[PDB]
RNA sequence: GUAGCGGCGAGCGAAACGGGAAGAGCCCAAACCAACGUUGGGGUUGAGGACAGGAGUUACAAAGGACGACAUUAGACGAAUCAUCUGGAAAGAUGAAUCAAAGAAGGUAAUAAUCCUGUAGUCGAAAAUGUUGUCUCUCUUAUCCUGAGUACGACGGAGCACGUGAAAUUCCGUCGGAAUCUGGGAGGACCAUCUCCUAAGGCUAAAUACUCUCUAGUGACCGAUAGUGAACAGUACCGUGAGGGAAAGGUGAAAAGCACCCCGGAAGGGGAGUGAAAUAGAACCUGAAACCGUGUGCUUACAAGUAGUCAGAGCCCGUUAAUGGGUGAUGGCGUGCCUUUUGUAGAAUGAACCGGCGAGUUACGAUUUGAUGCAAGGUUAAGCAGUAAAUGUGGAGCCGUAGCGAAAGCGAGUCUGAAUAGGGCGUUUAGUAUUUGGUCGUAGACCCGAAACCAGGUGAU
RNA sequence: UAACUUGGGAGUCAGAACAUGGGUGAUAAGGUCCGUGUUCGAAAGGGAAACAGCCCAGACCACCAGCUAAGGUCCCAAAAU
RNA sequence: GACAAUGGUAGGAGAGCGUUCUAAGGGCGUUGAAGCAUGAUCGUAAGGACAUGUGGAGCGCUUAGAAGUGAGAAUGCCGGUG
């Protein structure tokens, strides 16, 4: 028998373009620019999904960085005393102990700075 | 092996002994389905049809120049990808029935009669006595000896009383033992069956 | 419509017991003097087609049992 | 079985491959067929057994022998197919294609010596083989050329 | 797809036997008689002829009537249901019944065996048309000859599966040109024997081919870009002409198709009515997208960009309640897609956008794999019966059980060979039928596209 | 931890740079033709500003964890003024 | 439970999604089917539900069978509209 092209045309489109709500002109009304812009958004995600990971890194040694000149000392001789201490706090658990509580900071500089003296 | 033989009025007329070559072998199901889907398939017509770009009307001539004006290359007005050209490929008349081995197909009638037998789809009757064709009748024959609603009626011969009574019941069919097919028996959900009729169809499918 | 048999092929090979295909051997047609005696001798002996060939040419000789 | 709960035995049945329909089936677009080329064409490719111009096989190769238009072709019973009869069994064509050892007589039937006869018989066929002799012989029997 | 034909290339490709459908045989010319060369009689072949009631207008000769039959071309009858509920409407649901040789189908205000038209079944023809049976009506009771410009032959061609070849067999043109039952022809050059037949006159039903039609039906065929080109057209339109050739279906159950009032010249509207519904009001079922507008929650006039993505305050909301939705200051990262390419952001190709349509199919063969039945066996084809079925029957045929050899042949071997030699191919079981999948072959063979070639026409407005 | 044999199904027959052994050219070419290896092709990720073919390294998916490679640590811009 | 493997073009292999039609079974529907529209829903993907509006009469599910079975590109064809 003859299957006519029917109504799954309409609604593969019609999910491509719910996909597309909030982009510029025609790329949240066109199928075929939508389609486009949303393989793009896929392909940006999944390359954003790990490149978050060494912005948040980079932010939270940037912070730990100021944190230990604050207390006559560069990030790298800090880590390293912290590693000679045998420390395992990571860097965003640092940072945040950096903002939030100044004195366990500088406790934990002060090992650091024990450790390699 | 024994099998009740009934009176129509549900008594017990007496007992008949069928053979466990036609109503006891293991159904083989692979068999029973390949003998079902050719019997379906016999069944098709297989009329139907497109017109492909040489049998639509017209479109001798080309459409315009191969090269200078701007459009397409196009050879006729009836080629496949304009609106009402030809189809490529598309249905052509053709039969769906093949063939198999006859002992599949014996086997295949043995398989669903002993599935019958197995599942207590097996009703041996003593006679059918029906001088004058009456759907009420065969309707109460029917009530009488507890069918369910798909009921598959053999008898030895052409049996005119018989078919006239029950061809108007829905879920009834009506067939000789010569005339035994696998879609009509796996079809029913029960079998009515004469004692003649049950000989018959023991001696020519042994 | 049923194959065609290759009636030159045909005419050229046999089918052996396995169903390989026994052949004759070219350069036996002429020019004996150019060939040493050995080589003619050897000529006369027939071969198998390869399965190289065999690859190539099966469904020619599909009917020739 | 019921005619709602049919099942196919297992492995007879397969999907067939349809190609040109999209690339994640891994035979859209070019359809198996590669890039370009004459085996890309519709209706392309070569001629079985074309060597693209090379001499093909079956033209370097010499023509062979002939037919003969007499050619006699015998139907053939070996001795461990006589071994079905009874002793004291007259063994004969029509008996040999009665009992299916024979389907197809062609010229004649020619008693051969394969296998091995432990049965007294007498024999009437049109050839024997010299071992088939013997050994219808041997083992106590006898057999006539028909 | 054998034998054979074939630049022995590409390809082309029988027939007899066997199995079936159907079945039917006959009339002359001639010798020879009767009559006045022409008419009658007679005769019709593989050896015959000369001489010595049963058959019929379907061939075998040809015209007619009587009565009956059937069928076709109009028609007739034809079983059985009520109530409530929701509804605009009941056939739906619910409850209780009925008919059925009728539970095919269509219609009826939604989906009906029992409301209607019908169906099963039965009945029916004034007239005409057929097919037909009986009666009738017709007709019948080796002395001589046996197809002559023939057969046949040469040359040139053609048809035969066959390309002139070892080419028989059939036909045509030109030219030549027999024999006369002790005859003549064929059996694949040709000769002899043998075998079969009897040319050079004619007639013949059936089995077979097709479908513009008609009647009755059918479909795992289309459903308005599909299916006919055409559901409303060979029309509109184009062309001097031959010729080419569209688009265009749907109110509602019922027209109940909007009385009347108001703005307006009208068109068109807002009310009022009809209707279940009028955003069902005729451009009339549903009414997607592109595209065009009106309102506004967040945002935007120091900013450099494939427009997103990840991070993220502020503001506005509140969901299939989910570690929610909208927007987004600001920061990081980031040169569309497809094709074709060594390599394309490419300034190489293609796409204005949206929608619809648009490309490995089927048949018959081959091979392989999986599945299944049977197994030294496996299996039928046409045909017949059957419901266009399954299936039953049909064993002709096909493959296998044995190979080797160019062949004669021999045979678990065989070929080569002088060989008790060596070597090649074989033996020291498993096939076969159907079918899913893959691939190949013949077909247009995945789709679209030339420039051209040929044939028959139309044009000197 | 493969290899070979037998079958079913292919695609490929335009290659490129780099390093190195050579011909050719002019110890020219992002030249051309052979040998050898790698990468690209068909490979994203980090480095070389950008940059198929160079260096590091082969992405099953998720994480606001950790250690390293090439390459780097004054600011742009992570880490030694 | 504990070890390994899982970049990929031509291409080979496997498993699935969805469309129309058919058979059988079992269901839905004027207390509103298909279609359409919206949504913050589910599944590893193709895709599947539910709720609400529109619509006004047909349509799912299960198993099996068959295909005119899936479009973004062909200076593709037709229509509509920029
Ligand atoms: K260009
Ligand atoms: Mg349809
Ligand atoms: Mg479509
Ligand atoms: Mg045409
Ligand atoms: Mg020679
Ligand atoms: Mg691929
Ligand atoms: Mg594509
Ligand atoms: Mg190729
Ligand atoms: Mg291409
Ligand atoms: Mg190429
Ligand atoms: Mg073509
Ligand atoms: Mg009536
Ligand atoms: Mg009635
Ligand atoms: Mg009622
Ligand atoms: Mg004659
Ligand atoms: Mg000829
Ligand atoms: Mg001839
Ligand atoms: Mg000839
Ligand atoms: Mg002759
Ligand atoms: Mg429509
Ligand atoms: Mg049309
Ligand atoms: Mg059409
Ligand atoms: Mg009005
Ligand atoms: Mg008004
Ligand atoms: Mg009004
Ligand atoms: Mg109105
Ligand atoms: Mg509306
Ligand atoms: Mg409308
Ligand atoms: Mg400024
Ligand atoms: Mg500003
Ligand atoms: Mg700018
Ligand atoms: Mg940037
Ligand atoms: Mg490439
Ligand atoms: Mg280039
Ligand atoms: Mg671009
Ligand atoms: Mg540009
Ligand atoms: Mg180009
Ligand atoms: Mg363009
Ligand atoms: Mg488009
Ligand atoms: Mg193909
Ligand atoms: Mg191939
Ligand atoms: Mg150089
Ligand atoms: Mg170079
Ligand atoms: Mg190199
Ligand atoms: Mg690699
Ligand atoms: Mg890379
Ligand atoms: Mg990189
Ligand atoms: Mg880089
Ligand atoms: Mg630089
Ligand atoms: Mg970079
Ligand atoms: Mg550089
Ligand atoms: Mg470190
Ligand atoms: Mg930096
Ligand atoms: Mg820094
Ligand atoms: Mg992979
Ligand atoms: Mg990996
Ligand atoms: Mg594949
Ligand atoms: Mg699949
Ligand atoms: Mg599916
Ligand atoms: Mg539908
Ligand atoms: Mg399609
Ligand atoms: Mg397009
Ligand atoms: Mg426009």
């Amino acid at each position: 028998p003859r299957v006519k092209g029917g109504t799954v045309t309409r609604a593969r489109r019609k999910k491509t373009i719910k996909l597309a709500k909030g982009y510029f002109g025609s790329k949240h009304t066109l199928y075929k620019v939508a389609k486009q812009q949303v393989m793009k958004s896929g392909q940006y995600a999944f390359r954003d999904r790990r490149q978050r990971k060494r912005d948040f890194r980079k932010l939270w040694i940037t912070r730990i960085n100021a944190a230990a000149r604050q207390h006559e000392m560069s990030y790298s001789r800090l880590m390293n005393g912290l590693k000679k201490a045998g420390i395992d706090i990571n860097r965003k658990m640092l940072s945040e102990i950096a903002i939030s509580d100044e004195k366990a900071f500088a406790q934990l500089v002060t090992k650091a700075k024990d450790a390699l003296k | 092996a024994n099998y009740d033989v009934l009176k129509l009025d549900g008594t017990k007329s007496g007992s008949i002994e069928l053979s466990d070559a036609v109503f006891g072998i293991e159904p083989n199901n692979s068999v029973l389905f390949e003998a079902i889907n050719l019997q379906r398939a016999s069944l098709r017509q297989g009329t139907h049809a497109v017109k492909n770009r040489s049998a639509v009307s017209g479109g001798g001539r080309k459409p315009w120049k191969q090269k200078g004006t701007g459009r397409a290359r196009q050879g006729t007005i009836r080629a496949p990808q304009w609106r009402g050209g030809g189809i490529v490929f598309g249905p052509t008349p053709r039969s769906y029935a093949y063939k198999m081995p006859k002992k599949m197909r014996r086997l295949a009638l043995r398989s669903a009669l002993s599935f019958k037998a197995q599942e207590n789809g097996l009703t041996v009757v003593d006679a059918f006595n029906f001088e004058a064709p009456k759907t009420k009748e065969f309707k109460n024959v029917l009530s009488t000896l507890e069918q369910p609603k798909k009921v598959l009626v053999v008898t030895e011969n052409e049996d005119v009383n018989v078919e006239l009574s029950a061809r108007n019941i829905p879920g009834v069919q009506v067939t000789t033992a010569q005339g035994l097919n696998v879609l009509d028996i796996t079809n029913a959900d029960s079998l009515v069956i004469t004692e003649a009729a049950a000989k018959k169809v023991e001696e020519v499918l042994g | 419509p049923k194959m065609k048999t290759h009636r030159g092929a045909a005419k050229r090979v046999k089918r052996t017991a396995s169903g390989q295909l026994k052949r004759s051997r070219a350069f036996t047609s002429h020019l004996f003097a150019n060939k040493s005696t050995k080589q003619k001798r050897q000529l006369r002996k027939a071969r198998l087609v390869s399965k190289s060939d065999m690859k190539r040419v099966k469904q020619l000789l599909a009917y020739k049992k | 079985m019921k005619l709602h709960e049919l099942k196919p035995a297992e492995g007879s049945r397969k999907e067939r491959n349809r190609v040109g329909r999209g690339v994640a089936t891994g035979n859209g677009k070019t359809s198996g067929r590669g890039h370009k080329g004459q085996k890309a064409r519709s209706g392309g490719g070569v001629r079985p057994g074309f060597e693209g111009g090379q001499l093909p096989l079956f033209r370097r190769l010499p023509k062979r022998g002939f037919t003969n238009i007499n050619r006699k072709e015998y139907a053939i019973v070996n001795l461990d197919q006589l071994n079905k009869f009874e002793d004291g069994t007259e063994v004969t064509p029509a008996l040999l294609v009665e009992s299916g050892v024979v389907k197809n007589e062609k010229s004649g039937i020619k008693i051969l010596g394969n296998g091995s006869l432990d049965k007294k018989l007498t024999v009437k066929a049109h050839k024997f083989s010299a071992s088939a002799a013997e050994a219808i012989d041997a083992k106590g029997g006898a057999h006539e050329v028909i």
